[PDB]
RNA sequence: GAGUGAUUUGUCUGGUUUAUUCCGAUAACGAGCGAGACUCUAGCCUCUAAAUAGUUGGCGAAUCUUCGGGUUCGUUAACUUCUUAGAGGGAUAAGCGGUGUUUAGCCGCACGAGAUUGAGCGAUAACAGGUCUGUGAUGCCCUUAGAUGUCCGGGGCUGCACGCGUGCUACACUGGUGGAGUCAGCGGGUCCUAUGCCGAAAGGUAUCGGUAAACCGUUGAAAUUCUUCCAUGUCCGGGAUAGGGUAUUGUAAUUAUUGCCCUUAAACGAGGAAUGCCUAGUAAGUGUGAGUCAUCAGCUCACGUUGAUUACGUCCCUGCCCUUUGUA
RNA sequence: UUUUUUUUUU
């Protein structure tokens, strides 16, 4: 009766069982600089896991299944705030290239259309599918 | 604070001595009557008045 | 190169190169401190009335 | 995720061939301390004291040049442009006569 | 079609709830109960399952939606706006001495879960940092 | 009706107030059994409304001080949660009724005023409110720079305080007022 | 060495102190035949109906004027 | 066609006045009309400081302007809006048709 | 004085944390870092390794506290 | 009325009130300004309305399903609960108990959303208070072309042994670091910029929409929550100072405009004598918008989010108001 | 408990 679609599952589950999906799929391909960038100008150092990729993509997946977004939007989802030193923190976006880049993969697992109206990224049939399957895999 | 001004004592003291009749214990009647007996620029000043009239008349029952 | 005052001559050598003029020709002169006045410090303020 | 005591002696070789080296090993020249040197113009990171002689050489450069940002760091002044009237005082308080 | 439609208030946060009779639901924006954030306010939002009986929930689907203000404040609308759609769905197709019942334990608890706390912020005023401190005065 | 227990895990209705000088000041029982230490409610409109909130929830109040930990009273409501557990875990009994044993035992009976010092009585609601000023303040001075966490060193206090021990930071400051009052009689 | 003494407050003669800090109250002895009701200055907010514990019940305070 | 009605002004009495005028010749002719839709209202503010120096205690002047907007729809092809539009007037209100 | 904190366990402290800790009512890092002078992000690895093999029970396990008792 | 007069009385013995607010007494009677009333604002609730706001359905579609349901878009009716903004009601010391001079009123209870929400305005008489550097406001004085007018090019207003004021950042596990997960409001825009693509970033590039409840924008803010590592070590606290590279604004960036990347990593271990602000959605923490703005916020003016300890007193310090009294 | 001063003219 329950546990159907995402907004029934715990989501920091639903994100590690979205990543573990994209992992064992071994059709996303990752950037070759992966290991070598930091995620935002607000970090002061890289991803402490390697593997910060899938989870990255899986939390895009995620929040498209709750609303339509854009490259420009997904920096503001992710960016956050940043300590100037000895001045007051301010907000900060985070980097483009690995959103705009787990996005592209997203698509090319069929999992992200473009939108009808064409104006962002939508979760696509296919992935609407697979990830209502991983929320009632979750189940409990 | 809670102490009626000398505005609101003389109004309520005119309309107590103009229109004694209609003049009951109930502070609703006392605001009805004022709202058509005279013509008061503000509606905490309508009411305030309203109170201090029924004050009055609790006090004419007991005696002058 | 003029300072603002006065034309402070000089030769351009090649380790000049990327290098503004400006930045060789001084505008201001380096501070010599000499020995403050009464306004400094809160209790050199005070002047007898007699 | 491991204690440097652990690790051994051609584990420290590597990573310091990868440190002397790091163009080698895909490590972006964005990545480096030192870029396009002025004299040379390799592009390398400065190790050990290596950095204490690049920054003795540098000051050396700008004061025998006579360039104002040497000038004023062989004074020892602040050379980033910076408000000297209050903040930065390390000295004595000097009295009125 | 057997329905009402309550609200309650907090801050700023507002949440509107239609109950309509059901098989015992209770969703805010689509999310269960027991996945709402912050982890330890969630016996607040249960709290007004814990006192009436989870039996007089279990006949009616609760859809709540909430807006405005941050995630203590919305969850106390949320809590609010349970209690007053249950009273209201007991008073207008259940008798009134089952809705007195309600609204006397309710009360019992909490008065808040059925009064609008009237709190609002004070506006600043120049001078001083905020509605009441001032800057500080040097006065040599 | 469901019998209320906070978090729940504890039960309120098994709680004494030994001092029935405190017993109408330490709200825990009855219309004071909450599930959560967090109740956004006024009890600064008028002079003895604070007496009516419940102790655990003043205890929460008063552990976010020192500006740093100022309105983060969902952390103080974790650090309260988990000192509790510890509290049952290391002595055997409810942490509310230790919480009440200790706020007992913390609140000075006897100081001191300048009206040179005068000894002065202490009203049953100052008692109570130093009571958690002092133990608060104990667990706070512990925890700082140290490795001990503070829901750690709160399960401590709270603990030595109860007992009555002179390891407790409120304790000794509670001993140390009665002494100097005695002195100005 | 004064046995606790528990007092209830009977009524509340009024502020003193310095800063009018203290609290000048009229307190009864509850475990005491003669109910022995003498005046006390207390610290902090005390109301009717408050219990103190004092710890010697001998002294008396001096009446306000 | 939705002729809409546009009428700004910053005053809350003549606006309402002159919109109550058009609803009821809108009603008097039986036109299909669409109350009085109430756009949220604009302030502006500006916040100065009263001393035209720089001396004496801090202390600002807060200025508002208000601007109120309402919206009336009319489905009216015939030229009756030129005879509701022309016979009402007020100054303070501007008034303007658009064919949506 | 500074704390000589070990990193790693001593053979002896290893052997101390499966005899005496695992007998204490209350177990957290810092009581046990406390008794082997050990930091406390060793304390509580070794904690999880206890946990593994089922001579203590978590009892609370928050980011900002774990705390542990003898089974 | 009282005094020759300066001047008094009215404008009070007393009680009360935030209040020269009222009751009352009264050689004064009758009035005015100020206070109050008033305007805006915050609640809580009922009539008007809503293809620039939304709901409840109805109807298509596509996912999962424990098969009974959940989620999701795309859309024609009923309705305004939510939203917006007009009109109204609502609270007043009116009801009950006590108290008080049969008063003015005060305390408590009840009813209630509320039993003092915050601002604006604000008298007589003054200050040698500030402003001639806001002004085609201005007297007098000075100057008027080897100018104190005006423009152009550079420099300075930032210059640094030092003293002071307002501040920002911290000194740490109630924490920092990498993740994951989520909630605003005031308001701005011809300039905001969606959205694609490139870039590690900064940013670049093609432009949609919007002069706006329509688009930016469901304004996905921070603090906060959950997780991972770090553990009392100046260290993964702090990020001053400095080197190199690098985008962007601008005619121009040197005396570094600002931002980005790597590197260097200082004092600081809770701060003496002193001293400021503050009574509830307040203090404090936390970010956001606007002003300034080609570029530049650690400033101010506002806005929200999280949200307390203490007191509900006194005249002891600092002052203020009224009366009596003394005064060279 | 202690608590001294305040240039000339205007």
């Amino acid at each position: 009766t329950r546990a159907t679609s995402i907004k029934d599952v715990d989501q920091h589950e639903a994100t590690k069982s979205i990543a573990h999906f994209l992992k064992k799929s071994g059709k996303v391909k990752v950037p070759e600089w992966s290991d070598l960038v930091k995620l935002g100008v607000n970090k002061e150092l890289a991803p402490v896991d390697p593997d910060w990729f899938y989870t990255r993509a899986a939390s895009l997946a995620r929040h498209l299944y709750f609303r339509p977004a854009g490259i420009g939007a997904f920096k503001k989802v992710y960016g956050g705030n940043k300590r100037r030193g000895v001045a007051p923190n301010h907000f900060q976006t985070s980097a483009g290239n690995c959103l705009r880049k787990a996005v592209q993969q997203l698509e090319k697992i069929k999992w992200v259309e473009k939108h009808p109206d064409g104006k962002g990224r939508i979760l696509s049939k296919q992935g609407r599918k697979d990830l209502d399957r991983i929320a009632t895999s979750l189940r409990s | 604070s809670r102490v009626r001004t000398k505005t609101v004592k003389k109004a309520s003291r005119v309309l107590i001595e103009k229109y004694y009749t209609r003049m009951t214990n109930d502070f609703h009647n006392n605001k009805r009557v004022c709202d058509e007996v005279a013509i008061i620029g503000s509606k905490p000043l309508r009411n305030k008045i309203a109170g201090y009239i029924t004050h009055l008349m609790r006090r004419i029952e007991r005696g002058p | 190169i003029y300072n603002g005052k006065v034309f402070n001559q000089t030769e351009i050598k090649p380790e000049m190169i990327g290098f503004y003029l400006g930045e060789f020709a001084i505008s201001y002169k380096p501070v010599k401190h000499g020995r403050p006045g009464i306004g400094a410090t809160h209790s050199s303020r005070f002047i007898p009335l007699k | 995720n491991k204690r440097a005591g652990e690790l051994t002696e051609e584990d420290f070789d590597k990573i310091v061939t990868i440190m002397q080296n790091p163009s080698q090993y895909k490590i972006p020249n964005w990545f480096l301390n030192r870029q396009k040197d002025i004299k040379d113009g390799k592009t390398g990171q400065l190790l050990s004291t290596a950095v204490d002689n690049k920054l003795r050489e540098d000051l050396e450069r700008m004061k025998k040049i006579r360039l104002h940002r040497g000038l004023r760091h062989y004074w020892g002044l602040r050379v980033r442009g910076q408000h000297t009237k209050t903040t930065g005082r390390k000295g004595r308080t000097v009295g009125v006569s | 079609v057997q329905s009402v439609q309550t609200f309650g208030r907090k801050k700023t946060a507002t949440a509107v709830a239609h109950c309509k009779k059901g098989q015992g639901l209770i969703k805010v924006n689509g999310r269960p109960l027991e996945f709402l954030e912050p982890q330890i306010l969630r016996i607040k939002l249960q709290e007004p399952l814990l006192l009436v009986g989870k039996e007089r929930f279990q006949d009616v689907d609760i859809r709540i939606r909430v807006s405005g203000g941050g995630h203590v404040a919305q969850i106390y609308a949320v809590r609010q706006a349970l209690a007053k759609a249950l009273v209201a769905y007991y008073h207008k197709y259940v008798d009134e001495q089952s809705k007195r019942e309600l609204k006397n334990i309710f009360a019992a608890y909490d008065k808040s879960l059925l009064v609008a706390d009237p709190r609002r912020r004070e506006s600043k005023k120049f001078g001083g940092p905020g509605a009441r401190a001032r800057y500080q005065k040097s006065y040599r | 009706a469901p019998e209320v227990a906070l978090f729940g895990k504890w039960s309120l209705q098994s709680v004494n107030v030994s001092d029935i000088s405190l017993v109408d000041y330490i709200p825990v029982k009855e219309k004071s059994a909450k599930y959560l230490p967090h109740s956004a409610g006024r009890f600064q409109v008028r002079r003895f409304r604070k007496a009516a909130c419940p102790i655990v929830e003043r205890l929460a109040n008063s552990l976010m001080m020192h500006g740093r930990n100022n309105g983060k009273k969902l952390m103080t409501v974790r650090i309260v949660k988990h000192a509790f557990e510890i509290i049952y875990l290391l002595t055997g009994e409810n942490p509310v009724q230790v919480l009440v044993n200790a706020v007992i035992n913390s609140g000075p009976r006897e100081d001191s005023t300048r009206i040179r010092r005068q000894a002065v009585d202490v009203a049953p609601l100052r008692r109570v409110n130093q009571a958690i000023w002092l133990l608060c303040t104990g667990a706070r001075e512990a925890a700082f720079r140290n490795v001990k966490t503070i829901a750690e060193c709160l399960a401590d206090e709270l603990i030595n305080a109860a007992k009555g021990s002179s390891n407790s930071y409120a304790i000794k400051k509670k001993d140390e007022l009665e002494r100097v009052a005695k002195s100005n009689r | 060495m004064d046995k606790l003494t528990l007092a209830r407050v009977t009524k509340v003669i009024g502020r003193t102190g310095s800063q009018g800090q203290c609290t000048q109250v009229r307190v009864e002895f509850i475990n005491d035949q003669n109910n022995r009701s003498i005046i006390r200055n207390v610290k902090g907010p005390v109301r009717e109906g408050d219990i103190l514990t004092l710890l010697e019940s001998e002294r008396e305070a001096r009446r306000l004027r | 066609h939705r002729i809409r009605l546009t009428l700004t002004s910053q005053n809350v009495k003549p606006l309402e006045k002159v919109c109550a005028q058009l609803i009821d010749g809108a009603k008097n002719e039986h036109l299909i009309v669409k109350g009085p839709i109430r756009m949220p209202t604009k302030v502006l503010r500006i916040t100065t400081r009263k001393t035209p120096c720089g001396e004496g205690s801090k202390t600002w002047d807060r200025f508002q302007m208000r601007i109120h907007k309402r919206l009336i729809n009319l489905h009216a092809p015939a030229e009756v809006l030129r005879q509701i539009t022309s016979i009402s007037i007020e100054p303070g209100v501007d008034i303007e048709v658009t064919r949506a | 004085d500074k704390l000589n904190n070990m990193v790693l366990f001593d053979q002896a402290t290893y052997d101390k944390l499966y005899k005496e800790v695992i007998t204490y009512k209350l177990i957290t890092p810092s009581v046990v870092s406390e008794r082997l002078k050990v930091r406390a992000s060793l304390a509580k690895a070794g904690l999880k390794e206890l946990q593994a093999k089922g001579l203590v029970k978590c009892v609370v396990h928050h980011h900002g506290q774990v705390v542990y008792t003898r089974a």
